[PDB]
């Protein structure tokens, strides 16, 4: 649709703080996606940059958009580990249970990459502890599948 | 200028990190006992291409250095695997540019590119090889394989996969050693004797159809034409060449080293005119370049297609053939070629112009062309596109010196262009020479499924690959000529995620199962091209000085700059700037 | 003459068709990008041989174009077949003509025309082949292999085929990387440490006969000898040569392009010194072409021609030179199997040498007095192209399939050309092919549904009738420590007649047993032994002379105005001393 | 001097004779075709490693000479075993002797030496092996290779075998080329393109160790880390430094024929000012052998003396320098396992690295006089030949001309020596080259009962391979770069014969059967090292003239004595007595 809609998707992808303020006030769509169904948000959220992830929200950014294979700006941020960005998507309301194509919550992906200080952020905000993904794999199932025993004396 | 060996090796199907770690780097680690190396650079990219160029010291010898870089390739082939051995590795000395490149293009509409490329390969390219004063010559295009496409639906219909497809091909387009009827030792007294001929390689697309896959039950017969569409096509489809908007082939003809330019131009013009009597209707011979041509850059967005790209092509073509008819006598495009990456989002104008001296005053000189082009061309949206002509530029290269890996070496890189561009009083333009990460499709298979289910992991590989990537089986002849049988899928079954899911592997119990049953998948971003420099992972990073500063002056702040990166993060200067 | 580099490579049981379409086409279209390039032909013949000439420029460096052709061949080495890639192919840099021949014989009778080649071939080919200015060495006959001849009555009455008896080699003719004892890293302390010695390769007939192939259900064993005879045997059979009659072998040895002819003998001369004290009873060395004093005598009969029709036709010749010009000629080395054309069943060599300058007075005695004579001998020969000459005004014509006309319409044009040239006697003597004609060979087509329905797979089929009636060559082993080859095939009596195919029996999925008459029909067709290409298309050479007096460019010039009515797609070329 | 070419290549957990008849002689028979070769001779060792050098003509370019050879090992590459080919085969054109020695060392503590070395081979040896000049390099320690400690308790508990552990790793530690998604020829209207990823190579023992091997019937999963200890550890373990005393690596540098001296370590040293700044902390270089002011010392004990007996009297060697010799020598880089030209468990070397001259004065605080000071204290070292050189009677090859065999060409060899011994006023120290025969495991598979129980052979010397003696799976990433991983059994069940027992294999009815029930065993002699001279068996001797005799007198009578000989045997002069 708009022409500042995909220049917004290149300056959140780049982390051009201030490009963002500025199509943001001209009225770049928030919600803009590219083809892979990523907006904004999901950009930020991948590549760590916290302030956009802010200046998004602020904006009206949809803090559950889904991309082409149902994954959130959380899972995102909580598989490439970027703590700050979790926390807040959490209190912007972000779906702490979203499930994408294959059943992978934003705890499953967590887990698997031993994000600890993200694992508990997830569970202080109502994470289910024994979701299952298509093949029936729980959190805990990834803890011992990876051998990483901090991981599993968290999730008992 | 320093000569320089550039070693060309194909991975199809292959992405730039699957190409790096099982070629690249392996064929570096090779690149050892060689005389007057100054230094070695590579790409690694998603058309499944590796590049290495080997720049050695000034008045080297050329032809040794070939030979010495060629010795260490081949005795490292076998390190490599086999899908890249099958594509040949070539090594050539890349130093020298073209003496012309002559398109062959077809005007009555009846030919396409491949037939194009075809018809050259197999009449006029060898002809032209051995004419006077040719050294290398480089077919654009590639003689035709015959190529299978296989339909998934069809496939899981007779509970069959690639793998039976490609199983039965071998077999039963196969040729092999039968020996004779009273072949030496005989029993003494033999009169007759007489060479056995059992199965030949097959000839024609009819021959193909004909492949039994199996016979049913109820005693019905599967052929593959019962699976598959089946024609002769190009080996690869990376690339769509135009001329004036007519499908095109063409030859790039480099002058053999000690010969005469002139002579050699006049010698292939007469030998392409031997051979035009005997051409089909509407082809025809063109001279795009020969011994003032410029060209317009056009690059697409992250993920942007061959048909996208295409469209832009076309309107840069319709204002060189309106706009500019006075001043430009043709227009070759090339889509899906670019100098700093290949890809379905890149591609290349070639503006040829008319003479000096019909394009009279400084309007239509090139100079002015190429900025009225550049206006005109700023107002296409969704791509960029700009014309131009081809001491005080530098050439610097960013190093992963500690295994830092791709991720980091990018986050360094940001850090020192997002610097030099706080120094606009010093430095102008300072950017990567490659390409960015762009988004692409991580497909994860279980393990446990797959073995709960029986279904083999060559099997599920194999059926990825092949239906996805393409896969060389064997060989064919065809009219007499060898040439190559490939299989992949039809296109409108792989062109989507929800694609994945139409295929089905053959379990150990006999029961189809879909790929979504043992695989899940997700979006995350890499890269289409990795750069390596002396061996490691590096990044190239063009610029200038800014205007009334030295080129010298440049380097101390970049040098300054980059010391202040983060550990591990070295540099060096190369080509220009060494 | 211009410096030629040439490739051969081999596949063992492969017609001439399949070598073409498998290695030559393969290999030539990477031929191109090479400097000072002249032209470049090629024959793949029936015998499973290639030879690709890539003929240079005068003054060319012979290293710089061995080295430039190669690095051009790796490129198809991958592609090419197996069966070829593990014979060996070779890239070499010589000229066309033998500088000597070294000879061998046993003076006491002890030793076979066999033993003999295999004695020379194991214990003094190589370091010839390895001495410089050597640029070529060809064995006048086989080295040994271990030979393993099956019975198909034998094989079908266990339920065993030829391909149970190649896997049986290849795992108890075995040669195992076994580690070792307190290897390293050890637990630290450790004191013994030696070497695991596991299975190493067979090196007699008694080892491989005591092959395992199976365990009955009753605890009954098959060995390998209970459905094969096994013995040493040449690699092929090909090749045998004489020495006034007697069994003989010996090594044909060809000047590397640029090499000192003198030097280079000298050094072979020295290198023989270096075996002569080691040889067994009897066995000598002896001098039949030295580098005028002597002169070959070339025979060749047509295509379909064997061995015995061959050693006839040498028999008269040899005859001839042991009674006739007994007072003349010293020696007679005579080779049934190779000739000038390379190698095959229809072709054979004799290299004469002459007595003593001064024990042949008078002008009728000298080389070409004789060498006249014994052509016109021969001459009366039926069946047969025999010629005696001592090493100019004709040409060389290569007739060029350019359409993809195939081989049947480039013979009916070659056959056009050849007629038409029959009727100017006045410009054209003797226009004749340089190759050969077609031949009956036995079409085979393996039924793929019937195969399928039966559960008999096709490379079992394919393997069962290649080894059985081609040889196979399964690995190597040992004998009286040097490496050699192993090869199965079908006994002599079993590979004989059409009817025999029906003998062989394959093994189903089932455990059945399937004859292959059950999933194959034949018929009888004609098709070439020896296929030709030049620059890379096929081709048909050409040769004859300008008629008395008339020159080459005005026989040349009414050459190309007869080719010109040829049909649509056939073109020409000139090579060789008509190149210039 | 006459140019040398040297090929080299490796057969992991092969023995001598293994080596020699799969590798030496195809490659000894293949070398025909080759200007001005003078002669021929080659090693073919117990450490599954074999040596061939080419000496050529005086005055031959040695460019030439290397690139006819690699020409011809080329095309004789097919006919050798796929493991050795896989291990990549080296050609050089070096002198024999080391130019320098770059040092590696952690003043710090953090590295041991086994980090060191993997340090060194993965950060620095390839960008030194291709400086120009730098004919061979050699490194002292072994580059990391993801190590599978195999248990054959767990194994066995698990019906599971090596292979079934090799069959897993090939699975699931591959590189996939997978295609991608609008990828070309793509449909009409296609928007999307993007590479698919599905498997990449494991970087980590973490991500090895998860290999999934087995589900169990009752549904839980049996991973590689339930079988095997899984770490990164050397490709081999046969080769550890110390410099001073302390943990070390290095590179052992020689000089490419031709090259110049000085320009080539000066472009060493340039080199190794790049790597510096990223090293890890602690890491410094150390220069212990630059070539007067510098020598080495020699450590040869018999053939069948372990690393641990070698190290002993190389700490005596060390001491010595360290102790009595402490005002003349600075340094001692000490190299267990590597050889003046051999590498074994019986030898070493020691690079000495004396102070200035100017602090060294007197003659007898002189190279030579501390040479031969050295050489006389360690003369009664006991079972061990030790001298100290800087860097001529006669050089002797006893030759096999009748497929006698090693066996009896030792006897011949051994009345030879013992007759030479009958002459002490003409022959001084007439000793052999090589190595004497040692005890051997011989195990015999009964491939009755194999085949009764239904054991494949296969599996069987897989089993005991793989085990026993390590095998090369395919490769990995550690840190960015390609590296080999490889499978072997633990230390602990490979030290006894009776280990042999406890290595199970399945059967086709999938029991587990113990190697004891199909194998029996028994010592005997065979040979560490087989030489070869011109392609036939040899054996090298050494020796000298007597005082007040010419080496003339003293080689004529090697002749005379060589003349009564047992029949088939002959010899040659070689070397310096060429
Ligand atoms: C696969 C099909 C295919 O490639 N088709 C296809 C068909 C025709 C062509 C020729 C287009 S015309 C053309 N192509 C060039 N290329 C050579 C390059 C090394 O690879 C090619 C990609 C493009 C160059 C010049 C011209 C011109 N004029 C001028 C100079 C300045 C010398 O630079 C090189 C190219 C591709």
């Amino acid at each position: 649709g708009s022409d500042l809609g995909k220049k917004l998707l290149e300056a959140a992808r780049a982390g051009r703080d201030d490009e963002v303020r500025i199509l943001m006030a001209n009225g770049a769509d928030v919600n803009a996606a590219d083809v892979v169904g990523w907006t904004p948000l999901h950009l930020a959220a991948y590549w760590g940059h916290l302030e956009i992830v802010e200046v998004l929200l602020k904006n009206g950014a949809d803090v559950n958009a889904y991309d082409t294979l149902g994954s959130t700006p959380l899972h995102l941020a909580a598989h490439f580990g970027h703590l700050e960005i979790v926390e807040v998507l959490l209190k912007n309301g972000a779906d702490v249970n979203a499930k994408d194509d294959n059943g992978i919550t934003p705890l499953h992906l967590a887990a698997n990459r031993g994000h600890l200080e993200i694992v508990e952020v997830l569970l202080k905000y109502g994470a289910d502890v024994n979701a299952q993904d298509k093949f029936g794999k729980t959190a805990f199932d990834i803890s011992i599948n990876n051998g990483n025993e901090d991981l599993a004396e968290i999730l008992q | 200028a320093p000569p320089a060996v550039t070693i060309s090796a194909s991975y199809p199907g292959a992405d730039a990190k699957t190409v790096q770690d099982t070629v690249t780097q392996v064929i570096e680690q090779n690149m050892n006992g060689i005389d007057n190396l100054m230094y070695m650079s590579s790409n690694s990219d998603s058309t499944g291409t590796v590049q290495i160029t080997l720049t050695f010291e000034s008045g080297t010898d050329a032809d040794i250095a070939q030979v010495q870089v060629q010795n260490k390739l081949q005795l490292a082939m076998p390190l490599l695997p086999q899908e890249v051995q099958q594509q040949g590795v070539s090594v050539e000395k890349s130093s020298s540019s073209f003496l012309m490149v002559v398109g062959v293009i077809n005007t009555d509409g009846t030919m396409t590119q491949e037939d194009i490329s075809d018809y050259v390969a197999a009449n006029m390219k060898d002809a032209i090889s051995r004419t006077s004063g040719v050294g290398d010559v480089q077919l654009f295009g590639s003689q035709y394989a015959m190529r299978i496409w296989m339909n998934p639906n069809e496939l899981n219909k007779f509970q069959l996969t690639p793998v039976d497809v490609i199983t039965a091909i071998k077999a039963q387009n196969a040729q092999v050693a039968a020996g004779q009827l009273g072949g030496t030792p005989p029993v003494k007294g033999q009169q007759l004797n007489a060479s056995i001929i059992a199965q030949t390689r097959l000839t024609s697309t009819e021959e193909f159809g004909k492949i039994l896959l199996k016979v049913n039950q109820d005693g019905s017969r599967v052929l593959l034409r019962d699976v598959a569409k089946i024609e002769l096509g190009g080996e690869n489809y990376d690339i769509i060449a135009e001329f004036n908007g007519q499908p095109a082939s063409g030859l790039g003809i480099k002058l053999a080293t000690g010969a005469n330019a002139l002579d050699t131009a006049a010698a292939i013009r007469a030998e392409l005119a031997k051979m035009e009597p005997f051409f089909p209707s509407g082809l025809k011979i063109v001279y795009p370049y020969d011994t003032g041509v410029f060209m317009t850059m056009v690059q697409l967005p992250a993920g942007a297609t061959q048909e996208r790209t295409q469209k832009v092509l076309n309107e840069v073509t319709h204002y060189y053939l309106t706009k500019e008819k006075n001043n430009v006598e043709s227009v070759f495009a090339v889509n899906g070629f670019g100098f700093a990456g290949r890809g379905q989002n890149t591609g290349i104008a070639f503006v040829s112009l008319k003479d000096w001296a019909d394009r009279p005053g400084e309007e239509n000189k090139v100079e002015a062309i190429t900025m009225r082009a550049t206006r005109a061309f700023s107002q296409i949206k969704d791509a960029m596109v700009f014309a131009f002509n081809l001491a005080t530029g530098f050439d610097f290269e960013l190093i992963d010196q500690a295994g830092l890996g791709h991720e980091k070496l990018t986050q360094a890189r940001n850090q020192l262009l997002a610097e030099a561009a706080k120094h606009p009083d010093m430095l102008t333009s300072v950017r990567p020479n490659g390409l960015e990460d762009t988004p692409q499709f991580k497909i994860d298979i279980d393990q446990e499924k797959a073995q709960a289910l029986g279904v083999s992991i060559n099997d599920i590989n194999t059926t990825l690959g092949a239906a996805w990537g393409g896969s060389y089986v064997n060989d064919f002849i065809d009219r007499g000529r060898v040439k190559k049988v490939y299989v992949m899928s039809e296109a409108k079954y792989r062109m989507l995620p929800d694609d994945i899911g139409d295929w089905y592997v053959r379990a150990a119990d006999g029961q189809m199962v879909p790929f979504s049953a043992f695989s899940s998948s997700r979006w995350e971003y890499g890269s289409p091209r990795l750069e390596r420099y002396n061996g490691l992972p590096s990044m190239e990073i063009l610029g200038q000085a800014a205007p009334g500063k030295s080129t010298g002056e440049a380097m101390e702040l970049m040098e300054q700059l980059a010391s202040k990166l983060p550990t591990g993060v070295g540099y060096d200067w190369t080509g220009m700037s060494y």
